[PDB]
Parts: C-alpha cells; sequence; structure tokens
C-alpha cells in the first residue's frame, strides 16, 4: 500500500482520492492519503471551499515515483511533485503515519468499484491524452478542452482524445455513404480498432478516462467524448460479442457510481434512447438497460 | 443556416445556389393483391434540382429498375438523390458548382452532407418556405418525359421559358411558385385556366404558354383566384 503525502493543508478545501471525498479546513493538520491500492491508476483531485471554480486533479499510478502533493500561494492551487530522494520520502511518510496525521484509502473488501471503473485505464495512455512529459502524473481540471473542441485554444493544455466525427471522410468511405453512415462497423472495426487503437482494451481505457474526467471534474468536452465512443459501438450492427458484453460492465458500473444528483448534465438524453431503443445494439446492453431503467427512468 | 422570409432575396444574388426537392424521386401506386393483400408498384421519379436565379432545372429521372431487389425504399430513395446530386455538381466545371444547395425537405439534410464531404465548402441548408415543388409532375413536358423513360436519364429544362428577357428572376420565381401552388391545390382547374384558350400555344421549346404581359397578369390573377376559392371549399370559408 502506498502513500502521497501533503506537506500542508494551507487553504480549505475538498478533497477527492478516486471515487471517496473528505473536507479539509484552513490549517488543519492534515498530511495525505496512506493504504492506497497498489495497482490501480489514482487520481487525486481538489475543490476549493472559496471557489468552487476549477475542480481540479492528478492522475498517477504509485508503481512510477513516489507521490507528494503541496499548496503553491503563487499559483493558488495543490500541486502533485515527484520525490526523487527515496530515504528523504520514507522518512516524511513514516513520521506522518506515526503522528496519524493521514486518511486512509477508505476501501471496503467486497467493493470492486474502482477496478471496475478503471480495469482498462493505463497511465501510459493517460499520459498521451495529456502531454506533459516532464511529469510522470497527469493534471487535468474541468475548463481543459479536447483537441476536437479547438476544431470547432492553448494545444499545450488540451485533451487529446481520439477524434470521432460521423459525417468525416474518416468515417464514409467512397461509394458506400448510406451503409458507412447508417451502419458504423467500418469506422469502429477498421478504422478505430484496427486502425488507432489497435485493440479494444485500449479503446475502453479512453471510454473510461472520458467518463472519469467529465464525473470527476465535469469536464464537458470529456463528457461529449465519453458518449461519442459508446454511440460509435452501438451504432455498429458487427461488433465483436466479447466486447458487447465487456461495454455493458463497463457502463452498468459508470450509471452506478454516477452521483443521483448529476445526471441531468452528465448524461445526454439522445445518445442513451438511441443507444438503449434504437440502436443495432438496442438488446445487447441488459445490465446497463435495467440500470439505467430503474435508477434514470426520467431521461427515458 | 435556413432559409426563409427574411432572407428571401438572396435566392437571386449572384452566388450560384440550387434547390433539391425529392418528393418525387420514390412514386408508388397502392392496389390489391389477389389474395387480398396490398402491395405497391414503383413508377419512374425525378429529382427536381433547379437554379431560381435561372430557371435551369436538372431533371434527373429515376427509373424504377433502381429499385430492383432494395429494402426500405423510402430511405433509400433520400441517399439515391443525394449521390444523384453529388454526381450532378462533380459533372459541372468548377466555376458553375453551386456555392449552397437548399433541400426542400429536412429529411435530405444528412445524406446530401454525407455525399458532399468531398465539398466542404458547399453550404447545405434547410428552408423555413413550403415549396409547391412537389407539383412538378403536372407540368405535362415534365411528366411525360419521365414516364416514357426506360432507362435513368437526366434532362435539362429552363423552367422559366423565355420569361427573363421581360422579367427579374425574383417575379419569374414568383409565378412560378403561384403557378406550381396552384396545379398543386387544383390540377384540373389550374390546367383549365392555363389552356382555356385555345390561341394561346405552348411553343416546341417552352413548357408553359406564349403569355403576352398582360394576359400573365390575368392568368396570375385568376390562379390567385383559384386558391383562395380551393382555401374557401376547404376550410368552408
Ligand atoms: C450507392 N447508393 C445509393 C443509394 C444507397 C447506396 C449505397 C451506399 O451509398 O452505400
Amino acid at each position: 500500500m502506498n502513500t502521497v503525502p501533503f506537506t500542508s493543508a494551507p487553504i480549505e478545501v475538498t478533497i477527492g482520492i478516486d471515487q471517496y471525498s473528505f473536507n479539509v479546513k484552513e490549517n488543519q493538520p492534515f498530511h495525505g492519503i496512506k493504504d492506497i491500492p497498489i495497482g490501480h491508476v489514482h487520481v487525486i483531485h481538489f475543490q476549493h471551499a472559496d471557489n468552487s471554480s476549477m475542480r481540479y486533479g492528478y492522475w498517477f499510478d504509485c508503481r512510477m515515483g513516489n507521490f507528494y502533493i503541496q499548496y503553491d500561494p503563487k499559483d493558488g492551487l495543490y500541486k502533485m511533485m515527484e520525490e526523487r530522494d527515496g530515504a528523504k520520502f520514507e522518512n516524511i511518510v513514516h513520521n506522518f503515519k506515526e503522528r496519524q496525521m493521514m486518511v486512509s484509502y477508505p476501501k471496503i473488501d467486497e467493493d470492486d468499484t474502482w477496478y471496475n471503473l478503471t480495469e482498462f485505464v493505463q497511465m501510459d495512455k493517460i499520459r498521451k491524452i495529456v502531454r506533459k512529459d516532464e511529469n510522470q502524473f497527469s493534471y487535468v481540471d474541468s475548463s481543459m478542452t479536447t483537441v476536437q473542441e479547438n476544431e470547432l485554444s492553448d494545444p499545450a493544455h488540451s485533451l487529446n482524445y481520439t477524434v470521432i466525427n460521423f459525417k468525416s471522410r474518416e468515417a464514409i468511405r467512397p461509394g458506400h455513404e448510406m451503409e458507412d453512415f447508417l451502419d458504423k462497423s467500418y469506422y469502429l472495426n477498421t478504422v478505430m480498432l484496427q486502425g488507432i487503437f489497435k485493440n479494444s482494451s485500449n479503446y475502453f481505457g479512453e471510454l473510461q478516462f472520458a467518463f472519469l474526467n467529465a464525473m470527476f471534474f465535469g469536464n464537458y468536452g470529456s463528457s461529449l467524448q465519453w458518449h461519442a465512443m459508446i454511440e460509435l459501438i452501438c451504432s455498429s450492427a458487427t461488433v465483436p460479442k466479447h466486447m458487447l458484453d465487456k461495454l455493458d460492465e463497463i457502463l452498468y458500473y459508470q450509471i452506478k457510481t454516477l452521483p443521483e444528483q448529476y445526471s441531468d448534465i452528465l448524461l445526454n438524453e439522445r445518445v442513451w434512447n438511441i443507444c438503449l431503443y434504437s440502436s443495432f445494439q438496442k438488446n445487447s446492453l441488459h445490465n446497463t438497460e435495467k440500470i439505467m431503467e430503474n435508477k434514470y427512468p426520467e431521461l427515458l | 443556416g435556413a432559409m426563409n422570409s427574411s432572407n428571401y432575396a438572396e435566392l437571386f444574388n449572384n452566388d450560384i445556389k440550387l434547390f433539391v426537392d425529392d418528393t418525387n424521386v420514390y412514386r408508388v401506386t397502392v392496389h390489391k393483391t389477389f389474395e387480398g393483400n396490398v402491395a405497391t408498384k414503383a413508377i419512374n421519379g425525378c429529382i427536381f434540382t433547379l437554379n431560381p436565379k435561372t430557371g435551369h432545372l436538372f431533371l434527373k429521372i429515376i427509373h424504377t429498375s433502381v429499385w430492383a431487389g432494395q429494402k426500405r425504399l423510402s430511405q433509400l430513395a433520400k441517399w439515391k438523390t443525394a449521390e444523384e446530386v453529388s454526381a450532378l455538381v462533380r459533372s459541372l466545371p468548377k466555376e458553375e458548382q453551386p456555392k449552397q444547395i437548399i433541400v426542400t425537405r429536412k429529411a435530405m439534410l444528412d445524406p446530401l452532407e454525407v455525399h458532399m464531404l468531398d465539398f466542404p465548402n458547399i453550404a447545405i441548408r434547410p428552408t423555413e418556405l413550403r415549396l409547391p415543388f412537389s407539383a412538378a409532375m403536372s407540368i405535362d413536358k415534365l411528366s411525360d418525359v419521365v414516364m416514357k423513360a426506360t432507362e435513368p436519364q437526366m434532362v435539362l429544362f429552363n423552367i422559366y421559358d423565355d420569361w427573363l428577357d421581360r422579367i427579374s428572376s425574383y417575379t419569374a420565381f414568383s409565378r412560378l411558385t403561384l403557378l406550381l401552388r396552384a396545379l398543386k391545390t387544383n390540377e384540373e382547374s389550374a390546367k383549365m385556366i392555363l389552356l382555356s384558350d385555345p390561341t394561346i400555344t405552348i411553343k416546341s421549346y417552352h413548357l408553359w404558354p406564349s403569355f403576352t404581359d398582360e394576359q400573365w397578369i390575368t392568368i396570375e390573377s385568376q390562379m390567385r383566384d383559384l386558391i383562395l376559392t380551393e382555401y374557401g371549399r376547404k376550410y368552408n370559408v
């Protein structure tokens, strides 16, 4: 089990760690998060108490280095940093644990939620979507736009998700316009899976990362990406059976985890009604259709 | 975006544009089968593609063989129309290609947008005007060439005959839409109005009779009356 120590907590903030969150008061003796499960990516995220504007946070994998959080009073935010001196880091953590100044990552043993939300999410792929190669961790916030959003403005601060556009020459073969526009299997299977993503695991990893940025940061472009990647599968007549079964599981846990009170802004009525009730895959997402109908029947 | 009465004069400016109407592409007669079920029989149709400034009409005749063995024909018809407009644009010299294509039915937007991805600078637009282009098949010479076709064929017409020698394209379009609205509301009577007088004929190279300016004012008034009359017969006014 790994640890992310905090130098201090000088401003009052709600701190998220994966799907958990807790409040820290201004100058409260908080020195970090311990017992973080090894084997998964994680996200530590922040919403300041005095300006809920800009949720922001950091994706990281404790296997890739020793990371800590330190407030920067000039830029006004909690920053993730890497400590390269291993013995310094171990000594800092052991002191903070001995004085019990750390919250414990509060995982229930029965509970596979985080695994189920991040099954295909890899840090190496996160770092290609979020380009800042001098750090092993990746910063994301509420306002960051995607490469596609910037086409329709700082490129260094963008989310480089895979561009999906159903009315694009990439999506539509010369002579097969009706077949391709009404049945996106070509675009899904040849262009995206074989061509760009290489396999369904990488595709699902980007879909899962998009959802998580939408949910944790209210990142609108991430929400657009999540829905586009769902719609692309549901609008394809020919999808490998293992992909459909896995997609149903992925979406099920995403809908299960979504705050009930954010459904209005995080869920696109058109996409979900098309996907569950009109599309080629309308009968293939049994788990997702059942939780959607029992939890958000208003949307449908 | 959409085309309506606020920007109506745009139709007659010097940016090449075409109206596309797909309402006569897929045409059927419905009938009873020997077993007492219902079946359809397709008949020849046409795409109505019109330059409102010049009167040039590109009439692509849709022969019934294009439907043979195909499913979901009403959905196929939008894509066939979209494919046909796209090969029409590609066949035109660059300086004759339209800058805008206005579809009379919103269901044509995506099929045409998809066919015209190669032409990102050609705007594909809907309209809020209710244009009477479905009545094109009430023009005898257009109906005749469609029903006689034994194969796919493009036939070019000027739907304004020689009117632009004497009137502007705004006025010519207004005359056309009034004629077509009348033919659509009461074909028998509209055609009676247009041919009542045997001494006014249709030139071999024209679609409509050779009315003098004064006779056109009379004809136009009789067409408005017909439309008002039918409106009264319809609503009991
Ligand atoms: C070529 N065509 C015309 C109508 C429908 C089609 C098939 C397609 O475009 O994939």
